[PDB]
């Protein structure tokens, strides 16, 4: 076990977090075991108020105490806590509080969100460890966790609609100069979730595709089944079926250190793609993610 | 009593909203990073109704963009682009072998609420 708990902690959080969602997304409890489901909830319970001893007086998340809080931190606390919202009692404060400070503290003027303390644990972040295209990637990365807290704090929290467009205006304005697979799939499907992603936009995303079956970059490859989970997410926002079942395919033929990005967003969109796609094809296994 | 305060745009207030706040009752807001709070930072229920709610200034983003243009580059540091707040100066000199184009002082500027004016310099 490595030492800063503020990020490990939410390391051991993600299997059970994305396991639970998988099997209520596409309803495969019966399957799995039903009687299995109050354990996980309960499990998932533990790490959230573990997670509450490592907010600071910000509202902001650090790996410690006197560490300076990490943005995508406390982004993916709040991507995290959102999708555990029916799942175990999340104090809106926390959540709503941690989307403030991202909102108030974190975001420049032009829309970009910025890093000022790194996470120490860069295994976490996935495919985000690269240093090109950093602003659009971690922009879109924070706007992704933002979008899912909207419904929950647009009252608790009256600025955030406005900080969502202003960071959709940065990811327009900059899509089209995009180089790497990763930023326009996770920037992607941040402009598609807003509906924002069309026109030439809209062709580069799927025309950055290899073999209309994923995106990809020369390098670790958990990080290419972490862009295609976005890609996969953004096509499904667009309801484009059609281009879908190769993707898929080639997702699902990739079933670790590193690998909670890759978990977290190949779970995610293979939930949402069985939950929404007419007679989807048959699928992977969540006893892995989800032991007793 | 009041109902929930007002919006700002680019702030909020400071503690979460509740329904109904009772006379006398306060709230404050902050603005985004960046932006400066003009008016009073604090707001009371006055006979049932909110006190008048702060402006926030707009900083200027200064591009690599607008840079390519005016040919003006950065004087101290050599970032593509830099932010400044309302009340806060920058400083350039000209391109690549360029003359001060306009008036007899305008390399040292203040942006003030999104507005700032660059000096020009003219080729040659
Ligand atoms: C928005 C912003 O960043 N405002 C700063 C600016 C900008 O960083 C800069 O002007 C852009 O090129 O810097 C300011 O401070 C400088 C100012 O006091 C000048 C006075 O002419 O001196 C600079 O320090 C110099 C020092 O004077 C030199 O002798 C030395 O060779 O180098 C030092 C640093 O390189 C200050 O940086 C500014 O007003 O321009 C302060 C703004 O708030």
């Amino acid at each position: 076990t490595p030492s800063g708990a503020g990020e490990q902690n939410m390391i051991g959080m993600t299997p059970t977090v994305i396991a639970v969602h998988y099997l209520d997304e596409t309803e495969q409890w019966e399957k799995f075991g039903l009687e299995k489901r109050q354990g996980a909830l309960e499990l998932i319970k533990k790490g959230y108020t573990q997670q509450l001893a490592f907010r600071q007086p910000s509202s902001a998340f650090a790996a410690f105490v006197k560490r300076a809080p990490s943005t995508w931190l406390t982004a993916y606390v709040v991507k995290v806590f959102s999708l555990a919202v029916n799942l175990i009692a999340i104090d809106s404060q926390v959540l709503c509080g941690a989307v403030k400070w991202l909102i108030l503290e974190k975001q420049k003027p032009d829309g970009v969100f910025q890093e000022d303390a790194p996470v120490i644990h860069q295994e976490m972040i996935g495919g985000l460890r690269n240093n090109n295209e950093k602003d659009m990637a971690l922009t879109a990365f924070v706007l992704i966790s933002l979008q899912e807290a909207k419904d929950i704090c647009e009252e608790q929290v009256n600025s955030l609609p406005g900080s969502i467009t202003k960071a959709g205006d940065f990811l327009e304005a900059n899509y089209m100069n995009l180089q790497r697979s990763y930023t326009v799939a996770i920037a992607g499907y941040a402009l598609a979730q807003m509906g924002r992603l069309k026109g030439p936009l809209l062709n580069k995303f799927l025309t950055t595709a290899k073999d209309k079956n994923r995106w990809e970059d020369p390098g670790k490859q958990l990080y290419n089944v972490e862009a295609t989970s976005y890609a996969l997410l953004a096509l499904l926002q667009l309801k484009d079926f059609d281009f879908v079942p190769p993707v898929v395919r080639w997702l699902n033929e990739q079933r670790g250190y590193g690998s909670t990005q890759a978990t977290f967003m190949v779970f995610q969109a293979l939930a949402q793609y069985q939950k929404d796609a007419p007679d989807h094809q048959e699928l992977l296994d969540v006893s892995l993610q989800l032991p007793s | 009593k009041c109902g929930p305060p007002p919006p700002i745009d680019n702030g909020d207030i400071t503690s979460f909203p509740l329904s109904v706040y009772a006379p006398a009752s306060s709230v404050e807001y902050q603005c985004q990073n960046l932006y400066q709070l003009e008016g009073n930072k604090r707001i009371t229920c006055r006979n049932g109704q909110w006190s008048e709610p702060p402006k926030c200034l707009h900083p200027c983003v200064i591009s690599r963009e607008i840079m390519e243009n005016y040919n003006i580059a950065l004087r101290w540091t050599a970032k593509q682009k830099l932010y400044s707040r309302t009340g806060e100066s920058v400083e350039f000199v000209c391109k690549r072998g360029y003359r001060l184009s306009s008036r007899s002082h305008t390399l040292r500027t203040t942006c003030w609420d999104g507005k700032l004016e660059y000096p020009t310099c003219a080729k040659r």
